[PDB]
DNA sequence: CTGGAGAATCCCGGTGCCGAGGCCGCTCAATTGGTCGTAGACAGCTCTAGCACCGCTTAAACGCACGTACGCGCTGTCCCCCGCGTTTTAACCGCCAAGGGGATTACTCCCTAGTCTCCAGGCACGTGTCAGA
DNA sequence: TCTGACACGTGCCTGGAGACTAGGGAGTAATCCCCTTGGCGGTTAAAACGCGGGGGACAGCGCGTACGTGCGTTTAAGCGGTGCTAGAGCTGTCTACGACCAATTGAGCGGCCTCGGCACCGGGATTCTCCAG
């Protein structure tokens, strides 16, 4: 009667729902205020775009897609299903930037 | 105009306007705007084909971010030309490995 | 206040990005990764701002920055 | 007013799928895509324009640059659709 | 005029020099020809765009500068050839 | 001294000119009818090849080192070519 | 020699008048300075392009260098570079 | 104007390569002056590396062995030059 | 071991929230032929090397017999980051307004590339020892 | 241990450098405006803490295995030795080609809209799956 799950059914909802549906999920305005607060260290009274911060969420999630996929390949070629410091850092390295 | 006279659906005049005002150099390419317009119209036609049909498989007629990225990435060589690009409104791909199964 | 970055919601768009498992060590170092990459785009964004005479940055400026950083995004013009 | 590089994209869409809608985000995807592909191809034509050591960029450099960038089936419809399209225009001025 | 089986010209002791220079131990003989396959695809890419380059330059005896442009096309420009 | 100086000190080209020069000629015939008995250009081909082996064997080597191994399986070079985008 | 030869070994003769070297490493520096050169100049070109400006000067060069390689090396670059420009504005 | 900028490297040669690189028509008021002074700086850095590295073996010459010593011990430009092999 | 309640997940279906669609004169970009403005191959060929030219033993690769010397799997081992769940706290969603510098239009001060004259360090060719092989 | 190509100088430039010579773009004043400053109200985005459950990679131990080493070889190449010209850049120019405009003409621009597009309900239908047998 409690509708609790199987350990992976949340990740099944991740792959099915979250890999099927592809929409941005975090609210734009507080992160826009974060771009304001981090931007305080540069110059006074800057104006931004809603579309620039939505571009920040888009580049953030696609950035997570690329980091996640090569992080996976670094795990799985080394016979691992979980992600570590060495595979995220090495994953960033093996593009040829580092 | 010459765009129709080129047997083109795309504006050869406006494409040539991109050439002269693009400033990437006495002339620009002779057949080249017709050439690029033909290729881009072709790959455009197949990507519209993929998003229209694949999106139409869910009764919807426009392109969702899932169908945006999938529509782009379902051509392997276009994926090769766009391997280091970011797709705004794309989300993810159907590349679910068996090791990506929980 | 970097605590505006809300970590379970960062996990939510990670799940939306397809992320299957996250170790506990991943969070702070990932804050480092977005920290350096994000300081790169706000950094070169500020260089474009200083070279020009505007106080209103654009998403097309982020397109310019990602063009320099090899993660160019469409869907905003340019 | 409004501006994009996708009004002809949904024109050719109606040439292929006459009853089909288009999302605005896809219109800007197509606009940014046309400009990106344009600057890449013109970039390679400029690079070969150095390489061949000409002060002239003609269609030869663009076509061979396209031959540099896309391998096989894009090449099929590139020389096919591209070159045949050039054949369709260039019999006159 | 007819040439066959020169892939062993990328010799095994050279693979000992660079591969054993890498510090990898038990570098298997069952993998050397596959490495020559990686050599095959890479080298046919740089020779590919190279021969398109000198084909545009319409020359029959190719200069090394063409090879420099070929590696340059893949971003793998190296120093010491022009 | 064996590995570092014998296997690592050599930086000059390692192959006798005529055979692999004919490898350049042979494979070059096999795509476009031709790289020739080139004196310095064929040397640029060998240098390019071995330098590219330095790169793929070095990131391949790092993938080996972190993965608790000192031998090779082809998946490593496949992944290196993947992340570079050779594959 | 069709290279950066004369200035590299010119200042090398300023540091060591009895110098024996090879053209090959000079070609290495020729590809190096030419390569980084076209990188920076291309960055200034697209730099003026992106911000809808039709001028390329030491601001485009300056910020372009800041994009490609910032840091204290950039601080000395604007130091001797900028003060050098000041000198050329004063002495010719 | 290069020596009349009091500097070590030519402003007209580097400026001519800027012009024939064909970027825009408006060349800067002091753009090759500043740019040639920056490459005077960093080129002077790698040539001080060339004097010390040449003098590693009572020599007046760096070679690609010494260039692998300097570059494989380098951080700034070795970080900045990734896919580059000194033959 | 299989196999449905049940919560997550579609499928039309209507209806306009309002955006995909709704639409024509004109204007700004633009088509066509000569003049003005102009860049690369043209066929033939010169001397470095292109293609055709050649003999032997030792050069570096190929191969035989020790010999060594490395990953990889089953099972345990105890490991540990995750998620339900209401509630957690301001943030969220929707509402807005009104002039200010943003965005845009107009003023203003600026506006250096091209050809030729000036000129001098620099390139290929030639000596020669200490740098060079 | 043995010795010769850049230091240095000389033909022979040939590109830096600068002055006319017409020449045009960013800073800034000025007008509407997206939103900054300030105000508003109801609803909610998401997640600490506590309970609940399985879960991650990796070694102990054992199997094991293979190219390198040593030693020897071995013909193509090394190294020495050919010949007329293949071809790269050059030869002068023809041979040939291209922008702006006189003149302007055509679909997006300008100008406004629209009515149903697909978002949101409406009701119903899937669905697969993890806890039941």
């Amino acid at each position: 009667k409690p509708h609790r799950y199987r350990p992976g059914t949340v990740a099944l909802r991740e792959i099915r729902r979250y890999q099927k549906s592809t929409e941005l999920l975090i609210r734009k305005l507080p992160f826009q205020r974060l771009v304001r607060e981090i931007a305080q260290d540069f110059k006074t009274d800057l104006r931004f775009q809603s579309s620039a911060v939505m571009a920040l969420q888009e580049a953030s999630e696609a950035y997570l897609v690329a980091l996640f996929e090569d992080t996976n390949l670094c795990a799985i070629h080394a016979k691992r299903v979980t992600i570590m410091p060495k595979d995220i850092q090495l994953a960033r390295r093996i593009r040829g930037e580092r | 105009t010459r765009s129709s006279r080129a047997g083109l659906q795309f504006p050869v005049g406006r494409v040539h306007r991109l050439l002269r005002k693009g400033n990437y150099a006495e002339r620009v390419g002779a057949g080249a705007p017709v050439y690029l317009a033909a290729v881009l119209e072709y790959l455009t036609a197949e990507i519209l084909e993929l998003a229209g049909n694949a999106a139409r498989d869910n009764k919807k007629t426009r392109i969702i971010p899932r169908h945006l990225q999938l529509a782009v990435r379902n051509d392997e060589e276009l994926n090769k030309l766009l391997g280091r690009v970011t797709i705004a409104q794309g989300g993810v791909l159907p590349n679910i490995q068996s090791v990506l199964l929980p | 206040n970097i605590q505006g970055i809300t970590k379970p919601a960062i996990r939510r768009l990670a799940r939306r990005g397809g992320v299957k498992r996250i170790s506990g060590l991943i969070y702070e170092e990932t804050r480092g990764v977005l920290k350096v990459f994000l300081e790169n785009v706000i950094r070169d964004a500020v260089t474009y701002t200083e070279h020009a005479k505007r106080k209103t940055v654009t998403a097309m400026d982020v397109v310019y920055a990602l063009k320099r950083q090899g993660r160019t995004l469409y869907g905003f013009g340019g | 007013r409004k501006e994009s590089y996708a009004i002809y994209v949904y024109k050719v869409l109606k040439q292929v799928h006459p009853d089909t809608g288009i999302s605005s985000k896809a219109m800007s995807i197509m606009n940014s895509f046309v400009n990106d592909v344009f600057e890449r191809i013109a970039g390679e034509a400029s690079r070969l324009a150095h390489y061949n050591k000409r002060s002239t960029i003609t269609s030869r450099e663009i076509q061979t640059a396209v031959r540099l960038l896309l391998p096989g089936e894009l090449a099929k419809h590139a020389v096919s659709e591209g070159t045949k399209a050039v054949t369709k225009y260039t019999s006159a001025k």
